[PDB]
């Protein structure tokens, strides 16, 4: 019933996790300077 | 801040300015750029190719060929089909199919 199908623990387990990089959301500053 | 006339980033790049004359607040967007990666059958089998516009829209690379703004000065024609969306970004040069 949860979109992606994970499971209660898996969803659990992506909400914790915290990705803050210092860019600006893409849907494809996230390039940096020729950092990509 | 009236005081204030430009602004940095947490590393210590430029993301906006004011305007010297108008005193408005601008942000400064860094022009799409990206790697290339060119997908090859292998000279063995075929000459065609397919070129993969690393972590950019479909649209802006369109808008960049159109404008003779995309830097590498070879074009990959597009046929419409022959340009896909991926996440990883825009690949010209393969007709996407549902088989898997
Ligand atoms: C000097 O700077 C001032 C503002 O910092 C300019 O004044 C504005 O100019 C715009 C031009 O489109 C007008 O629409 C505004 O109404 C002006 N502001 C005021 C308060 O009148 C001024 O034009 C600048 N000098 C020159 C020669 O351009
Ligand atoms: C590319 O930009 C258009 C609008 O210009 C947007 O609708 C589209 O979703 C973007 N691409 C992706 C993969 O989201």
């Amino acid at each position: 019933s949860k979109p992606s199908k994970r499971s209660p623990i898996e969803d659990l387990l992506f909400n914790k996790v915290t990705l803050a990089d210092a860019g600006f959301i893409k849907q494809y500053a996230q390039k940096f300077n020729g950092l990509t | 801040l009236p005081f204030q006339q430009f602004g940095r980033d947490i590393v210590d790049t430029t993301d906006a300015v004011r305007d010297p004359q108008t005193l408005e607040i601008l942000d400064i967007t860094p022009c799409s750029f990206g790697g290339v990666s060119v997908i090859t059958p292998g000279t063995n089998t075929s000459n065609q190719v397919a070129v993969l516009y690393q972590g950019v829209n479909c649209t802006e690379v369109s808008v960049a060929i159109h404008a003779d703004q995309l830097t590498p000065t070879w074009r990959v024609y597009s046929t419409g089909s022959n340009v896909f969306q991926t996440r990883a970004g825009c690949l010209i040069g393969a007709e996407y199919v549902n088989n898997s």
